[PDB]
């Protein structure tokens, strides 16, 4: 137990990583949600699919940071997965560690509450997106890419954002099925 | 004397970068292959809920320190059998050296590959980030 | 601490194949085969990528003993040892082209200096009980009563 | 249990469906960084015969192939193209690799594959009978999917040695 | 002076490995190994040139016996038999014992017949002694030795009358 | 010599030794025998003797080589004073000494005095006109070399049991195997 996971996550926070301020990044973000729904004439739907497709990029990105630094095997169950991903990869880039709840027979899903969301949870919704926005989709999206750059192909989204007023906040991550890798030169 | 040569393995079975000390590619190929059987062999061969990786390899004059990803990036190198596992270099290697110069600055993609269907044997060193080659020739210079 | 030990044939074929100590066997016999026959070609791919770079002791253990001199090893380009997290395969080729592997639940410059040691030891054992025996047909399986008791004892010496 | 190994290796040229021919029986993947093999179970006299095939190819690494490969053979199941003809012309100048690599005992055969496809074909039947035998060589042939008789000819492959084991 | 047990052990599987593909039946490589064997016994009286100068002269049945389990072994095979038990079933029967045949030995543990060789050599001795037997070997006794196996020296009447009268 | 000392350092191991009688008159039983068996056609005899000598070396060298792990010999000279002071030394209790050189360097004979393989000349008048009683030798010889890539030609020429004096073989390694285990330059 050399390295417990959520100690891993904490001791990898506090000890050694570089940071930069929360405010900075959340106004950044900030840019990017709103300037998307001016240029998408709120159609906050046409948003959600860019952040989304934004956190894919981005996340393929940083799963090879991440596996640079915890450095962990590519771990084959969606679960060993729900809980590298909890402890380990919110730990480690927003100091936070959401829940792992809501699993189904099969564990085909499981959710990812999270209770302190420091990406957005002060934001106010306009009474306009209020019905369509996910706010936090690039987040989302990260994960997605994050998964498939490690195999798993999975499916994220959204059910609840505390901001659209719903009573929490939770991304369902799916399992569709994991990727194989080879490499054919002879006899094709 | 040190390490005689670096290798990285792209995750398309694909060899992105090189090191010595075209007619070199092929040279890899079959590197690609050393590590790739032996690889799984290992996996194979092996007992537990880990799920065990090839750490080194060793021959009668050399030696192959080999580290692996769990998004498939080989980063391999050759020994001349006299320090430890350059394990640590190389985890190193691809921490610091990689992440932020080839991986961060997403105005130049990933040596991925050309959407062709023919990722592992198409595909060429396409890593060449002036600071990379910079940083890591530097960052190896006495070992 | 040896789990595993296994001669190829002096052709690159299983001939030989006895995992004991553990009792958990994961590996299916036509399997184990291939698995011989890999590390025939990997031994053998990893002689010619050798770098442009254009002996042994002897510590009295395995089981006075065989041999109690520094011999002299062949093999100065084959694949002498691949090492993981789980183990750490020694395979020991003789100049008659045969290549004993011990494969060691323990991981790991002295440990193969052992399975130098024992295996050469193991191929001196198979000199006596392969090889004198009449009803043996050359590269081909060993179905010898006598060879086990002589290996298994000489591992669980070392262990 | 087995108790006789047996190493046929299909040595041919890579435009050859070769690798498809032993899927059908083979007992029970496909990963060529040397040459894959499949492994057959086959009873002869309660002494279980576990022949195993090595199914070598090689446009680089003809010189690693041949070398190391090629000497454990009781068998040599060579195949050419009954589509591309440039394949058949290789064998002539493959077979000289047997004679220094394999010693003169080993038995080997000829093979024919793409024999559905004769509405596009190339190289005729006769041609090939006449080579074999000028080699002191077997062939019989089979079609390139439904082709049984393949398997037969291992089966006789083996049945050979073990006459030789004696 | 001596040899290595190696070049015998090898000439010996050749020997055996030669027998094997000639004989069709068990028995007729039993039977013949054991001839082989058996001029192999007669010659060691020949060589005649512990002092039991016995030559031709008389000496009773367990003379021979006792001398030749102890004597023998030790001089053939390099190690004294290990026990000489006259039968308690048939007047004529005998048993000789040895634990690992300096010989058979490298052999696998069912195949008694490659141990009928070295009893073929005691068939010849005693033949030749004057006191003709009828050597057949067993693997079995297996006490704590997976090879130690007992040689049938089975005699003739003649060597049976001729004690009888002379005890 | 280095190499010299080995065989007798050897000698004493852990796979013993045993009485030659015994030995002798198992090989002496073969060659008899085997007289009866081709009808005295003594020639058959030293081609069969050959031939048994020669699956009987090809095992035996591993029994050498893991005796006594050694270096793939350079040539000839390398190999042959090997063989002579060493291989037979560990087997037989004798170490022909090597003489009569050949200039392209393809031969020489191993002159011999103490032949146990034959302490007893029973050389009948019909085949000591034409009989090696040796041949298992040469063919453990062949088998031997041949399996170290040396393929070579050994034969006899006189023998004590036959005629005159010296009994010699004589080695031609006419070529050099390929094939052979992959080890650096070799």
């Amino acid at each position: 137990q050399s390295r417990s996971l959520k100690a891993m996550g904490e001791e990898i926070w506090k000890n050694k990583t570089e940071k930069i301020n929360t405010e900075l990044f959340t106004l950044t973000y900030g840019s990017i949600v709103a300037q998307l729904c001016q240029d998408y004439e709120r159609d906050f739907n046409k948003v959600n699919d860019h952040l989304y497709s934004m956190g894919y990029n981005i996340g393929c990105r940083l799963i090879e940071d991440f596996l640079a630094r915890t450095a962990l095997p590519r771990c084959e169950n969606l679960v060993k997965t729900s809980e590298v991903l909890s402890k380990c990869a919110f730990k480690i880039f927003l100091n936070i560690t959401p829940n792992i709840t809501n699993w189904s027979h099969n564990k085909d899903t499981f959710s990812l509450i999270l209770d302190e969301n420091p990406l957005a949870d002060f934001v106010e919704l306009p009474m306009d997106a209020m019905k369509s926005l996910w706010y936090s989709n690039i987040l989302c999206g990260v994960l997605k890419g994050s998964l498939e750059m490690v195999q798993l192909d999975c499916d994220v989204w959204f059910v609840s954002d505390i901001l659209r007023g719903d009573s929490q906040t939770e991304i369902k991550v799916k399992l569709n099925r994991i990727l194989k890798d080879e490499i054919p030169i002879g006899e094709d | 004397m040190g390490i005689y040569s670096f290798w990285i393995f792209d995750r398309h079975c694909n060899c992105i970068f090189d090191r010595e000390w075209k007619q070199n590619e092929e040279d890899a190929k079959l590197l690609y292959g050393m590590i790739f059987s032996l690889r799984s062999i290992t996996q194979k061969l092996s007992k537990g809920s880990v799920k065990n990786d090839i750490r080194s390899i060793s021959t009668g004059k050399y030696r192959v320190h080999t580290y692996c990803t769990a998004s498939g990036l080989w980063f391999v190198l050759l020994s001349d059998f006299k320090q430890q596992s350059y394990t640590q270099v190389l985890q190193y290697i691809y921490s610091h050296i990689y992440v932020k110069y080839v991986s961060n600055n997403l105005l130049s993609p990933y040596d991925f590959a050309e959407n062709e269907n023919e990722m592992r044997g198409q595909g060429t060193r396409k890593i060449t980030n002036r600071n990379f080659i910079s940083v890591l020739e530097s960052f190896l210079a006495p070992m | 601490a040896i789990e595993t030990i296994l001669v190829i044939n002096k052709s690159g074929g299983l001939i030989y194949q006895r995992n004991f100590t553990n009792d958990e066997q994961k590996l299916n016999s036509n399997e184990y085969l291939i698995l011989a026959s890999t590390l025939h070609g990997v031994f053998a791919i990893a002689s010619q990528l050798t770098p442009k770079a254009l002996i042994p002791y002897i510590p009295y253990v395995g089981m006075d003993d065989f041999f109690k001199e520094p011999f002299t090893n062949w093999n100065k380009s084959g694949l002498r040892q691949l090492c993981t997290d789980q183990f750490t395969m020694f395979i020991y080729q003789t100049l008659t082209g045969l290549k004993f592997v011990a494969i060691s639940s323990s991981v790991m410059n002295l440990a193969i200096q052992i399975a130098d040691n024992f295996l050469r030891k193991v191929y001196c054992l198979y000199s006596d009980y392969v090889m004198k025996d009449p009803s043996y047909s050359m590269e081909m399986p060993i179905r010898s009563n006598l060879f086990d008791e002589k290996v298994k004892k000489m591992v669980e010496n070392l262990q | 249990e087995y108790d006789y190994l047996f190493k046929l290796l299909l040595i041919g040229n890579s435009g050859v469906g070769k690798s498809c021919l032993l899927l059908r029986f083979s007992d029970d993947y496909i990963s060529t960084i040397g040459v894959d093999f499949k492994i057959k179970t086959v009873e002869l006299d309660g002494k279980t015969v576990k022949l195993q095939i090595w199914d070598t190819a090689g446009q680089e690494r003809f010189r690693t192939i041949t070398s190391s490969y090629y000497r454990g053979s009781h068998g040599i199941i060579i195949v050419y193209d009954v589509t591309d003809q440039e394949s058949f012309n290789g064998v002539k100048m493959w077979l000289q690799e047997i004679d220094r690599y394999a010693t003169s005992t080993v038995l080997k055969l000829l093979v024919g594959n793409k024999c559905d496809l004769k509405d596009k074909r190339v190289v005729e039947y006769d041609v090939a009978k006449e080579f074999a035998d000028a080699n002191k060589m077997p062939f019989l042939e089979t079609s390139a999917l439904d082709s049984t008789n393949v398997e037969d000819a291992f089966l006789t492959m083996a049945r050979q040695i073990k006459e030789s084991m004696s | 002076q001596e040899a290595s047990l190696s070049a015998m052990a090898f000439l010996f599987q050749e020997m055996i490995s030669q027998l094997h593909r000639t004989c069709k039946t068990a028995g007729d490589f039993e039977t013949k190994l054991s001839d082989y064997g058996h001029n192999i016994g007669i010659r060691l009286l020949e060589l005649l040139n512990y002092i039991t100068k016995m030559r031709r002269r008389d000496l009773k049945i367990l003379d021979i016996l006792q001398f030749i389990h102890g004597t023998l072994w030790s001089y053939l095979f390099n190690h004294v038999s290990d026990d000489l038990v006259k039968s308690s079933e048939r007047d004529n029967e005998y048993m000789i014992v040895d634990n690992f045949p300096t010989l058979t030995q490298f052999i696998p543990g069912e195949n008694v017949s490659c141990e009928y060789f070295v009893c073929g050599i005691i068939k010849g001795f005693l033949f030749n002694a004057g006191f003709p037997c009828g050597v057949t070997a067993h693997r079995m006794p297996q006490g704590g030795h997976s090879q130690r196996t007992v040689y049938l020296i089975q005699f003739d009447r003649q060597v049976l009358d001729r004690e009888g009268l002379r005890f």
